[PDB]
């Protein structure tokens, strides 16, 4: 009875992977290599498992390395010992991802060396080839081992594939208190420079072979036969008979009702809520009024899992 | 002929402040550390109501290349 | 057929839910409560929790008592050292009322500092700081600003700051609001004192001032491991591709742990509505043992072009009833 439970999920995984990969049957072609696979794709695979730091289909993951301290990266910057500059070529970006809509996730991953003390980092974007505009921020922790971080610059990469600008880049300086972050002038001490595994932009996009969970804004305007969030106004005096709660005297909790056909984990995929919202309440305790807020009461969206 | 131009130490101060208008050394009591004295006569300070009073910065050589302002006068 | 009683299954699941989050068995007595008087001080608390359109665990399922504390005016301490300037904006709070709304520092769950914006048009960038050693300032968070033509209400999660302030008996605290520093001033209009508004209406011109919204656990509550039975706990299951699928077209990886959720989730069964945090924390009409957190899986397969792809939602970590 315990081995019969496990066999049903496997056949749902089979139908899931083939639907996520948009495959009807596994392929069968000429075969390379009889030894260990080429390390160009093993570097991608070793970078995707490396976690330190709607759309159920698959995303094809590709990467692109940066430019050396050569190739005109030396005519403009170089000597701001408290900053690090990174540049890329658009002629190779719009080749891995042709259409900007195919781009799903584009996170910039680097390589840390320093393990002592803690420092504060600010990230910027290249504008007018001279001006830098703020992006994101992240504090760093003294990890005894070399650590691998990542910055989600998807919104930046998406706009760069629409432009014909064949030269772009990023900037990584330090905190400005109103110069910190980097204490060495080689620029190669805090991050890897002119060396292999140097900072690369990991991309996760949808192939052209593929392209070619709504909430109340769709579930209340249409009559769904599937897993849709249904409207439900709950009154305290009318549907509960509670006159001990002053505010509110009724709210929209709603619920999820609907089937979910073909997808895993559970023996039967259910119509469960995905997004919920808290509710503040006001009630008294003897003579003491307490304004409290309950967590997760209002059902906004619904998913199937 | 023997000055090292391959790896010189680069010290910097506030921009627009004429950082480096006057320079000197610092050798205090006994066998201590040594410092660079750099003048920035157009530097804005924290002095109340004083615009661009100027300051003299104490920069450390030992490591890290970090500069620290010398408090000569905090009053307006 | 299904029917419309499903809505009533939710209502009776809400009934037992609210009582369990408040750690109550029956509604309290209201004959010891005076009918009629409702202070506008608690109406400002209720209005500020519903207001936030802007801004960015066993104990997290229960209720949190929401209280707020206004700041100290510029009429006593905020002018003695710095006052107000185009370079920074200072906000100050006490601690005799902070350690009064939340007596013990552990009770504090979430403490967001909320302000009031004015129309700012195109762009501004704001950095927030904390008071250290009563003189030094340390970075906190940053936020870009949007062209709101109308007054806007924000919030900053300074929970880690307030918790540290409740552990020390520091009789005075406060914050600082400067702007972005582009290195290698400040133009934000926040509700302030303006210093010069007088007359009869001046007293109300101290309202809407920056306040620290607090959400803590009352002291009256205090106090597969929670079950002796095999509850909706995630079970181990190792899946091999060559052994359980027979697929030799996938080189890497050669196996992973695709778990599953097994267990019932019922409600309103005979005999004290106590175990409500695992059986039905969603108060749904039909709770299911579904995964809550999932993890993607990278794969490597051939077609003359080797393609490295990553699947979304494959590894099941935890399981919930909702
Ligand atoms: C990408 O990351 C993977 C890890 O995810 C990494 O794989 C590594 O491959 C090396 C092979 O070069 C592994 O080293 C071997 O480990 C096995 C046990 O797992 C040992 O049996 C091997 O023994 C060697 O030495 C023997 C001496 O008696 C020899 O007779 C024998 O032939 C072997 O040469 C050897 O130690 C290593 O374990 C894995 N890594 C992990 C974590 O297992 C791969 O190299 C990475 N690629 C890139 C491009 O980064
Ligand atoms: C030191 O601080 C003073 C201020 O205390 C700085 O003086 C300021 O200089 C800027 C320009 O450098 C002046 O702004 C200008 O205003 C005109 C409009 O009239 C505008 O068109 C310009 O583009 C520019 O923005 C500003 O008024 C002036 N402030 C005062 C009070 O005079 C000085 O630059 C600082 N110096 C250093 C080295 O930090």
């Amino acid at each position: 009875d315990m081995e019969l439970v496990k066999r049903k999920r496997i056949e749902a995984i089979r139908g899931q992977i083939l639907s996520k990969l948009r495959l009807a049957s596994p392929p069968s072609q000429g075969e390379v290599p009889p030894g260990p696979l080429p390390e160009a794709v093993l570097a991608l695979y070793n970078s995707t498992r490396d976690r330190v730091a709607a759309d159920y289909y698959a995303k094809e993951v590709t990467r692109v390395l940066m430019v050396e301290t050569h190739n005109e990266i030396y005519d403009k910057f170089k000597q701001s010992t408290h900053s690090i500059y990174m540049f890329f070529q658009t002629s190779e970006l719009r080749e891995a991802v042709p259409e900007p809509v195919l781009l799903s996730r584009a996170e910039l991953r680097l390589l840390r060396l320093k393990l002592k003390v803690e420092q504060h980092v600010e990230l910027y974007q290249k504008y007018s080839q001279n001006s830098w505009r703020y992006l994101s921020n992240r504090l760093l922790a003294p990890s005894d081992s070399p650590e691998w971080l990542s910055f989600d610059v998807t919104g930046v990469v998406r706009q760069w594939l629409s432009r014909g600008g064949e030269i772009e880049g990023f900037r990584l300086s330090a905190h400005c208190s109103c110069i910190n972050g980097f204490t060495t002038g080689r620029r190669g001490d805090l991050a890897t420079i002119h060396g292999m595994n140097r900072p690369f932009l990991l991309l996760m996009a949808t192939p052209l072979e593929r392209a070619q969970a709504l909430d109340t804004n769709y579930c209340f305007s249409s009559t769904e036969k599937n897993c849709c969030v249904r409207q439900l106004y709950i009154d305290f005096r009318k549907d509960l008979g509670w006159k001990w709660i002053h505010e509110p005297k009724g709210y929209h909790a709603n619920f999820c009702l609907g089937p979910c056909p073909y997808p895993g984990a559970s023996a039967a995929p259910c119509c469960v809520p995905q997004a919920l919202e808290p509710l503040p309440i006001v009630y008294y305790v003897g003579r003491k009024p307490k304004v409290e807020q309950l967590s997760n009461m209002i059902v906004r969206s619904c998913k199937c899992s | 002929f023997n000055l090292d131009v391959d790896s010189p130490a680069e010290y910097s101060g506030p921009e627009g402040s004429y950082f480096g208008f006057a320079v000197d050394f610092f050798v205090p009591s006994a066998s201590s550390r040594m410092f660079l004295l750099v003048g920035a006569p157009k530097a804005n300070t924290t002095q109340p109501g004083i615009v661009e009073g100027g300051q003299v910065l104490k920069c450390d050589w030992s490591s890290t290349r970090r500069c620290q302002p010398i408090e000569f006068d905090a009053t307006g």
